[PDB]
């Protein structure tokens, strides 16, 4: 549910511009729970996931 | 069997090339190194025959040189190539920017007589310029890995935008740790002080990995850096500290001066 | 009305990000600035409402400051925004990488109270790493605009890969000429000679624009640069003149030595 | 001609097929001999006029 939405939102500029205008509305419409929405609005990436180095000096 | 190394950019799903996406789609097998589980689900939907390179990182707090992680990655990729698989390596951002797994795989593949190439992608640096509305051309641009900057002799131009990648492990010489200490960071500050004052505004930047995520753009005096909260994805931007001095010497040879500058 | 500047990459059609293409497709109007007529066609098939910014460049042996060129570009872009059109600026490569138009148009847009953003694209730089198989993190990376490097005081780190963009107009102050002179580039050679020997191999790089086209990767001694055939899309790569040497100073502070590096 | 390049640059299946046999793939997309000759000699101008 959550993953599907994010995937689409990243690819689809229409939906992105729809999301920018009204994030809660768009999210509610895509089935996101309050906790999921709250985490989005508070930037808690940590929670969202719940619900790197490839080199050196020499 | 052949090799194509591509990038998936920073942002989920949308930031990869149209061509690169097609490479993943048509691949026999994909070896991934992606930021998170969302990016990993997207990939798996794109092509189900994925092998996740993340596994080759030290597991359960074991001491393991990252060189040995990279060697293993590279060897897994080549194993598929050698078997005769049309193989794709998908790394986050640009597959060959501050990432030695792609360059090594490509190099080794060629030497074994396999076809190998790299497709450029969008990097954390590409992301920075945009997020902080900075043109690298304005006063020019410099990049260094943070630890190499400390361990080796590098003099930055203080009129340019200076980047220190992998700041979260600045001065972690063992390559077995995921982060450094505040004492290391303090040594960095004292070193940077050769050029930049202590109150010089620096920027902790982190490009978002998700569409609903704002980027981190945390401004602070240089002195405060050692106390700052840093993450593996963190990049340190050090903005110019100095005025451009006129190259009067060269202007003369050009037979011109400031006033003639269009 | 809103603004979104995107980049189309360097290669035709396939090097644009998925999101960035979807923005062109759903725009009300598109202002293009693409390297050729093949990419301009592709664009038009994406979205037929395009105004081509090329028209604002000097036309017919006309003397015009490139500044005045960009002004009009920005202004035309803003006009569609202020009319209420969902506007997109489609520039080649990365919209904000040595690209003044977009940064100026985002700024003006935000200050007049409009929604403006920049989406990162694949730049010439990004293509150079993949084509040459060089990692900017290997020994570091610096980028400067050839003329800015010639006009003001910029100190390069001769252990890094050095780039000079717009090498083909290196020293052209007026901003009216499409190319530079031999004697301009000769003064660049003598300048560079503070850090690089005359016989230092450099690379003239040109990222392909078409999928059937190979890149230009021309290696030559620095001394022969003034007799070289340079194009507006030419970038100059100057590999390290020196190898990385240890920073005993800091290693000491870190209480370590070379042997201690992982 | 402008149609073949757009496909090729977007489509990694066509790309890989092209790199296997540039001529066979170009002929199969109806490119002329001079067009193909312009590709193989890497002359982008003559392709663009
Ligand atoms: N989201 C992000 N925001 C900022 N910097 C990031 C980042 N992801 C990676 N980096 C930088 O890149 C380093 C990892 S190396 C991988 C770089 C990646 N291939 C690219 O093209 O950017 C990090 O330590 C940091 O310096
Ligand atoms: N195809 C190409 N190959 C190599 N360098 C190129 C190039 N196109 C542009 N450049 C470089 O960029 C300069 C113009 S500045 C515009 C660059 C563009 N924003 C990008 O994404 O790269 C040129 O003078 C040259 O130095
Ligand atoms: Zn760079």
């Amino acid at each position: 549910g959550l993953s599907d939405f994010f995937t689409q939102l990243g690819q689809d500029a229409q939906l992105m511009e729809d999301y920018k205008q009204n994030p809660e509305a768009v999210m509610r419409a895509h089935g996101l729970t309050d906790e999921q929405i709250n985490a989005v609005m508070t930037g808690d990436m940590e929670k969202l996931k719940t619900l790197s180095y490839l080199v050196w000096s020499h | 069997g052949s090799l194509v190394c591509v990038g998936t950019g920073l942002q989920l799903a949308g930031q990869i090339s149209v061509l690169s996406r097609s490479y993943i789609e048509h691949a026999d097998i994909v070896f991934s190194l992606l930021p998170d589980g969302f990016s990993q689900r997207w990939l798996t939907k794109l092509n189900p025959n994925v092998i996740n390179l993340q596994q080759f990182y030290a597991q359960n707090g074991e001491v393991k040189n990252r060189r040995d992680t990279y060697e293993q990655m590279v060897n897994a990729i080549l194993d598929a190539v050698r078997a005769g698989k049309k193989t794709v390596c998908a790394l986050y951002g640009h597959p060959g920017v501050f990432a030695c797994v792609s360059h090594m795989a490509i190099t080794r593949a060629k030497a074994e007589g396999f076809s190998a190439k790299m497709e450029p992608g969008i990097s954390a640096e590409a992301c920075l310029w945009a997020d902080l509305g900075i043109d690298p051309g304005n006063s020019g641009h410099q990049s260094f890995e943070a630890s190499q900057f400390m361990f080796f002799n590098h003099v930055p131009d203080p009129t340019t935008h200076l980047l220190l990648w992998q700041i979260a492990i600045a001065g972690e010489h063992t390559l077995t740790q995921f982060h450094t200490s505040s004492d290391r960071l303090q040594i960095l500050v004292e070193q940077l002080n050769q050029w930049y004052p202590l109150d010089h505004e620096v920027v902790i930047y982190e490009a978002a990995n998700l569409p609903i995520q704002a980027p981190r753009i945390e401004r602070l005096p240089l002195a405060n850096l050692p106390q700052a909260h840093l993450m593996p994805i963190s990049t340190l931007l050090i903005p110019p500290a100095k005025k451009l001095e006129y190259n009067y010497a060269i202007l003369a040879k050009l037979g011109i001066g400031p006033e003639d500058l269009g």
